[PDB]
C-alpha cells in the first residue's frame, strides 16, 4: 500500500475564516513561536550529557576493544600456532611465525597485530579455536607514536595477563550465544 | 469526471484520452504498414497496438480504461504510445530483422572458464 | 575400437583398454573418483572404501580403485547411492579420526578435511 | 602584400629558432633533409609563425609548409 | 525524572505534548546487565537419523543456465517479462497527512 | 589482420590528430606555469612534452595512436580547467627519485634487479 | 519443505524464457545468445553493433519498458580475445522485472554509449573507461572520474597490481606530495585458497 505526504483530500474551500487565519499565521509568526517554545521545553528538559571520564558510557560484554592473548589456568599460552586467525583476518593484520618449542610443544616465536591495520572485527576471536586471541573491552589505548600500535606477542601476551580479570568473565558471561 | 492530477510530477492531465489515444495508435499502425511482412517487431507491435486501440476504441469511461489497459494512467499509456511510435521509426531505420551481423568468438560466452 | 571397449560415466561414452580399472576410465573422462588409500604408484589396496561407486543396473556399490570395467558399464557417480556411501565412509572415519585439525601439520594438505567438506 | 617585409621576418623568426644553427639556413634550405629536423620541429616554426602573425594555421597548410619558399607565398597569398 | 511538577508542567505546555509520559532518558525500565545464562535450541538438521545431507545439499542443486537460444547451438502470441503490476491500494490506515 | 578504425583510417591521420594535440600542448605549457607556480621554466615544460610524445613515438597501429590521442587531449582539458594540481603536473619530473643507473656495474653494486 | 534450501518459482522462469524468445525473435540481427538462471534472470548476450538498437528497443517498447537502468558495468576476463564485458542491467518498473545485458570489447574496440537512451550511462561508462579502458562513442564528457588526476594505467583490470605501481608521501625538500615507486613495509602475503577437490559437478568442463 501507499499514502500521500502532500496531497490535500479534496480543498477546505477559500473563507474568510481561513484568509484570516492565515493572515494572522504569516503576520503574527505563529509556527515561529511554537518553535521557540519546544525548544525552550527542550532547554528546561535534563540534559543527556555523562561525566566523562568519570562516567562511562554502557557496553556489552560482546565489545570488540583491544586484542589479548589468553592462558590457561596453569598459566600456558592458549595459542597454539595454528594461524587460522592469520588466515582470517580481512586486513592481513596478524603476522605468525612458529617453532616447536624446547619442551615440543606447537608455540608461536612471533605473533603480530598491526593495530594500524586491524579493523576491530573479531574474526581472529571467532576462528581461534582455543579461545587464545580476544578482543578485550579496553579501548582507551590510543598512543603518541605510530610504532606504539604495532603489536607484538610480549605486548599482547602483557594485554593478556593485565585484562584477564574481565576478559575471562566476558568470555563466561557471553559464550553461550557464540 | 475530469481528472484533476495525474500523481506524477511533469506529467501534464489529458483533457481528451480517447482521441489523443486512438490517433497515436493509427499513426503506429501506418509506419508499421513500412515494415517487412516477415517482421516479427512488426508482427508483436501490431499485435500490442491492435489490442489497445480495440480496447480504446471500446471503453469510453477513462477509468475503467485504465484499469482495462494496464498501463498505470491513461497519461503514462499516452506517452507509452508516443514512445513506441518513436521506437517503431527507429526500428524501421535500424532493421534488425536481418540475420546476425558477426558470431563471437568460441570462447566468448563460456563460463567459468 | 581396436582392443577397446566401450564404457559410460555418467552416460558419456568413453573407450578404455581392457584391465582398466573405474577410476581410470572416470578420470579419462575427466572426473577424479574419491581416494585416501589408492596411489597410482602403489599397489592397489581397497580398504578405505572410499572410492565405492553405482554401477548401473547392478545392487551393490564397487570399489572404483580395485575394480576393472566389463563392457557398456554406466558408472553413476553423482548419484544418490554413491552420495550415501562416500557419507558413510566419511561418517566412519571421522569417528575415530582425533579433533587435532589445529595443532596438526596438515592445515590446507589434508585430504581427509578437503573430502569431508567436498563429500 | 609587403613581401620582402613578411620575407626577412620569417627568415628572422628562423633565426631565432634555437635548434638550427644560424650557418647552414638559407631561404631554399630544407627542414629535415638538409637542416635535420623532425616533424614536431616542423609544427613548432609552424606555431612559432602562427603566434607571431595573429592569424591561425591548419595543419593541412602546415604539412605543405616545408621550406621558406611556400611559407613566404602562402602568407603572401592569404593575406 | 528528577524534574519539579513546575518545571514539569512549564515543559509539558511550551512543548506542546506530555514529555514525562515518554521521557528521552533510561531511568529504571531498562533490562539488568546481568542475564540468566541462555540455552539456544537447534535447527532442523539436528537429528540423528533422515538427516543425509545429500538429501539437503542446496549447494549442489545449482545447475548452469539454460540456454534458450545461442549463435553455435540453435502465430505465437506477444509476450512479456511478466504480468503486469496490480496498482498499490491507498492505505485504510491514514491515506493524508 | 582486418580490423575496426576508431578515428583514424590510416596512420596518417593518426599523426595529424597527434600533430594538433601536440600544438595544444606546446599552446597550454606557458599558460600552465604562468597559472600554477611551477619551479620548472618554460622551455623545460615542452622538452617534457616533446619527450613524452617521443616515448610513445614507437608505435605504428593507428587504433593505438587514436587512444594515446585520446588520453593526451583527457590530461590536456584536465590541465586546462585547474584540476590536475601542482604536485600532479610536476609528477611528470621525478626529481626526489633517484634515478636508477643503466650500466652493468652499478645495477649489480645496488642490487640483485636485472 | 527443506529449511536449508532456497524455494524455487518455476513460473518465473517460464516468464523469463518466454521474453527470451521473444526479444530473441524480434531482434535477430545482435542477439548472439540467451539464457536463463536457476536464480531466474534473464541474460541477453548482443553483438556490440546493437547496443543502443538493443537498449532502446528494451526501453521504449510497449511489452520491455526497461525505463530504469540498474547499472553499467565491466568484468575483466583476460583469457577471451575481447576481455572486457560489459554488463547492462535494467530494471523494468511497470512489468516489474529484471533484465541483464552483455557485450563484449577488448582494448582497442570501443563500443558505443548509451547516453542517449539512459543519462544515469554517463557517470556509470566514465567509470568503466577509468577503471578498464573501454572507450565509448560519442560520450558528452568521457574523463576519469574516480582515480586521481595523471593516474597511468586502468586498475580494475585483472594484470594490474593491487598495491599500484606508485605512492604518495609528502616530500620537504620540495615542499609536494610526490609519488614514487611503491614499497611495501609488509608484502600482501597471497594465500593458495583452492581446495584441490572438485566441488561441483554440474560445472565440470569436459578435458581439453
Ligand atoms: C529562579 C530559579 C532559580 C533556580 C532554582 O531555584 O532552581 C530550582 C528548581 C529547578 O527545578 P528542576 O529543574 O526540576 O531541578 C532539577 C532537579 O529536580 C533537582 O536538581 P538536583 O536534585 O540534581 O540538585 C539540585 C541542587 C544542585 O545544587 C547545586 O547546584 C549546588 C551548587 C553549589 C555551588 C557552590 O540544588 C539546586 O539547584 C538549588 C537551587 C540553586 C540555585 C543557584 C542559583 C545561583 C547560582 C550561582 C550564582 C552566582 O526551580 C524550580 O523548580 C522552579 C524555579 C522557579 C521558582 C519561582
Ligand atoms: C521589542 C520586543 C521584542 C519583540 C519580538 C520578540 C521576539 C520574536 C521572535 C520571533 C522569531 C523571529 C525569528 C526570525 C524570523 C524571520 C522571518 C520573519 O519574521 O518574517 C516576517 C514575515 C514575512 O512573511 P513571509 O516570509 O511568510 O512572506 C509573506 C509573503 N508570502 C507568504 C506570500 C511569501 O511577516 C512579516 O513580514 C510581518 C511582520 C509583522 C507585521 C505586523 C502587522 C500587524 C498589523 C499592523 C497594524 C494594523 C492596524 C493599524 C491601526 C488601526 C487603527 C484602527
Ligand atoms: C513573543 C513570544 C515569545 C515566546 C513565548 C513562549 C513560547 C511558547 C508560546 C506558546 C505557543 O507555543 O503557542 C503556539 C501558538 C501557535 O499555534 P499555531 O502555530 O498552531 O497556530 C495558531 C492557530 N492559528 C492558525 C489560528 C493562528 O502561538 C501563538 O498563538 C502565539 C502567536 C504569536 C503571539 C505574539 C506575536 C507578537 C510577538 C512579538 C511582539 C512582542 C511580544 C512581547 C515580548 C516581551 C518580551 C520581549
Ligand atoms: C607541463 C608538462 C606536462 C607534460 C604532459 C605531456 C602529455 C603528453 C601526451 C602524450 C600523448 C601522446 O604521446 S600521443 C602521440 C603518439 N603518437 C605516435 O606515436 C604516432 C607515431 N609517431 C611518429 O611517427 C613519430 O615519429 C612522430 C615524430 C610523433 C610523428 O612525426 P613523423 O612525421 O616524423
Ligand atoms: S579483529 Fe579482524 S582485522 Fe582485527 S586482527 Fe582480528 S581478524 Fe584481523
Ligand atoms: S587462531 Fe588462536 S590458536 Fe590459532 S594461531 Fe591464532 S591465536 Fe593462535
Ligand atoms: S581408494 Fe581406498 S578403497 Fe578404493
Amino acid at each position: 500500500t501507499y499514502k500521500y505526504v502532500n496531497k490535500k483530500e479534496q480543498e477546505s474551500e477559500v473563507d474568510m475564516k481561513s484568509a484570516t487565519d492565515n493572515a494572522a499565521r504569516i503576520l503574527m509568526w505563529t509556527e515561529l513561536i511554537r518553535g521557540l517554545g519546544m525548544t525552550l521545553s527542550y532547554l528546561f528538559r535534563e540534559p543527556a550529557t555523562i561525566n566523562y571520564p568519570f562516567e562511562k558510557g554502557p557496553l556489552s560484554p560482546r565489545f570488540r576493544g583491544e586484542h589479548a592473548l589468553r592462558r590457561y589456568p596453569s598459566g600456558e599460552e592458549r595459542c597454539i600456532a595454528c594461524k587460522l586467525c592469520e588466515a582470517i583476518c580481512p586486513a592481513q593484520a596478524i603476522t605468525i611465525e612458529a617453532e616447536p618449542r624446547a619442551d615440543g610443544s606447537r608455540r608461536t616465536t612471533r605473533y603480530d597485530i598491526d593495530m594500524t591495520k586491524c579493523i576491530y572485527c573479531g574474526f581472529c576471536q571467532e576462528a581461534c579455536p582455543v579461545d587464545a586471541i580476544v578482543e578485550g573491552p579496553n579501548f582507551e589505548f590510543s598512543t603518541e607514536t605510530h610504532e606504539e600500535l604495532l603489536y607484538n606477542k610480549e605486548k599482547l601476551l602483557n594485554n593478556g595477563d593485565k585484562w584477564e580479570a574481565e576478559i575471562a568473565a566476558n568470555i563466561q558471561a557471553d559464550y553461550l550465544y557464540r | 469526471l475530469l481528472k484533476k492530477t495525474t500523481g506524477l510530477v511533469g506529467l501534464a492531465v489529458c483533457d481528451t484520452p480517447h482521441e489523443r489515444l486512438t490517433i497515436l495508435y493509427t499513426k503506429t499502425l501506418d509506419i508499421l504498414k513500412h515494415f517487412p511482412k516477415h517482421a516479427a517487431y512488426r508482427k508483436y507491435t501490431e499485435q500490442i497496438t491492435n489490442e489497445k486501440l480495440d480496447m480504446v476504441k471500446a471503453e469510453p469511461d477513462v477509468k475503467k480504461l485504465e484499469a482495462l489497459l494496464q498501463g498505470g494512467e491513461v497519461e503514462e499509456v499516452i506517452l507509452q504510445a508516443e514512445k513506441e511510435l518513436s521506437l517503431a521509426r527507429k526500428m524501421l531505420k535500424w532493421k534488425p530483422w536481418e540475420p546476425l551481423v558477426e558470431e563471437p568468438p568460441a570462447n566468448q560466452w563460456k563460463w567459468p572458464i | 575400437a581396436s582392443n577397446l571397449i566401450e564404457v559410460f560415466v555418467d552416460g558419456q561414452s568413453v573407450m578404455v583398454e581392457p584391465g582398466t580399472t573405474v577410476l581410470q576410465a572416470c578420470e579419462k573422462v575427466g572426473m577424479q573418483i574419491p581416494r585416501f588409500c589408492y596411489h597410482e604408484r602403489l599397489s592397489v589396496a581397497g580398504n578405505c572404501r572410499m572410492c565405492l561407486v553405482e554401477i548401473e543396473k547392478a545392487p551393490k556399490v564397487v570399489a572404483a580403485c580395485a575394480m576393472p570395467v566389463m563392457k557398456g558399464w554406466n558408472i553413476l557417480t553423482n548419484s544418490e547411492k554413491s552420495k550415501k556411501a562416500r557419507e558413510g565412509v566419511m561418517e566412519f572415519l571421522l569417528a575415530n579420526h582425533p579433533l587435532d585439525c589445529p595443532i596438526c601439520d596438515q592445515g590446507g594438505e589434508c585430504d581427509l578435511q578437503d573430502q569431508s567438506m567436498m563429500f | 602584400l609587403t613581401l620582402d617585409g613578411i620575407k626577412d621576418r620569417v627568415l628572422y623568426v628562423l633565426k631565432l629558432y634555437d635548434k638550427i644553427d644560424p650557418e647552414k639556413l638559407s631561404v631554399n634550405s630544407h627542414f629535415m633533409k638538409d637542416l635535420g629536423l623532425d616533424s614536431l620541429d616542423q609544427v613548432e616554426i609552424i606555431m612559432a609563425m602562427e603566434d607571431e602573425f595573429g592569424f591561425e594555421i591548419p595543419d593541412i597548410d602546415a604539412e605543405k609548409l616545408m621550406c621558406p619558399q611556400e611559407i613566404v607565398d602562402y602568407i603572401a597569398d592569404k593575406k | 525524572a528528577s524534574a519539579t511538577r513546575v518545571i514539569q508542567k512549564l515543559r509539558n505546555w511550551a512543548s506542546g505534548q506530555d514529555l514525562q509520559a515518554k521521557l528521552q532518558l533510561r531511568y529504571q525500565e531498562i533490562a539488568k546487565r546481568t542475564q540468566p545464562p541462555p540455552k539456544l535450541p537447534v535447527g532442523p538438521s539436528h537429528k540423528l537419523s533422515n538427516n543425509y545431507y545429500c538429501t539437503r545439499d542446496g549447494r549442489r542443486e545449482v545447475v548452469p543456465p539454460s540456454i534458450i537460444m545461442s549463435s553455435q547451438k540453435a502465430e505465437k502470441k506477444a509476450v512479456t517479462p511478466a504480468p503486469p503490476m496490480k496498482r498499490w491500494e491507498l492505505s485504510k490506515d491514514q491515506p493524508y497527512l | 589482420t582486418s580490423v575496426k578504425p576508431i578515428f583514424s583510417r590510416d596512420l596518417n591521420e593518426a599523426k595529424r590528430r597527434v600533430r594538433e594535440l601536440y600544438r595544444a600542448w606546446y599552446r597550454e605549457v606557458p599558460n600552465t606555469v604562468h597559472l600554477m607556480q611551477l619551479d620548472i621554466t618554460v622551455k623545460q615544460g615542452r622538452d617534457k612534452v616533446r619527450e613524452m610524445f617521443m616515448k610513445n613515438a614507437h608505435v605504428t597501429d593507428p587504433r593505438v595512436v587514436d587512444l594515446l590521442v585520446i588520453k593526451g587531449k583527457m590530461e590536456l582539458q584536465e590541465t586546462i580547467k585547474v584540476w590536475k594540481q601542482r604536485t600532479h603536473v610536476m609528477r611528470f619530473f621525478h626529481e626526489t627519485e633517484t634515478p636508477r643507473p643503466k650500466d652493468f656495474l652499478s645495477k649489480f653494486y645496488m642490487g640483485h634487479d636485472p | 519443505k527443506r529449511p536449508t534450501v532456497r524455494p524455487r518459482s518455476d513460473v518465473t522462469h517460464k516468464q523469463l524464457s518466454a521474453f527470451g524468445e521473444y526479444v530473441a525473435e524480434i531482434l535477430p540481427k545482435y542477439v548472439q545468445q540467451v539464457q536463463v538462471s536457476c536464480l531466474d534472470e534473464l541474460e541477453i548476450c548482443i553483438h556490440p553493433d546493437g547496443v543502443i538498437p538493443t537498449l532502446t528497443f528494451l526501453r521504449d517498447h510497449t511489452n520491455a519498458q526497461f525505463k530504469s537502468l540498474a547499472d553499467l558495468t565491466a568484468v575483466d576476463v583476460p583469457t577471451r580475445q575481447n576481455r572486457f564485458e560489459i554488463v547492462y542491467n535494467l530494471l523494468s518498473l511497470r512489468f516489474n522485472s529484471r533484465i541483464r545485458v552483455k557485450t563484449y570489447a577488448d582494448e582497442l574496440t570501443p563500443i558505443d554509449s548509451i547516453v542517449s537512451v539512459h543519462i544515469a550511462a554517463n557517470w556509470y561508462e566514465r567509470e568503466v573507461w577509468d577503471m578498464f579502458g573501454v572507450f565509448f562513442f560519442n560520450h558528452p564528457d568521457l574523463r576519469r572520474i574516480l582515480t586521481d588526476y595523471g593516474f597511468e594505467g586502468h586498475p580494475f583490470r585483472k594484470d594490474f597490481p593491487l598495491t599500484g605501481y606508485v605512492e604518495l608521501r609528502y616530500d620537504d625538500e620540495v615542499k609536494r606530495v610526490v609519488a614514487e615507486p611503491v614499497e611495501l613495509a609488509q608484502e600482501f602475503r597471497k594465500f593458495d585458497l583452492n581446495s584441490p577437490w572438485e566441488a561441483f559437478p554440474a560445472y565440470r568442463q569436459p578435458p581439453e
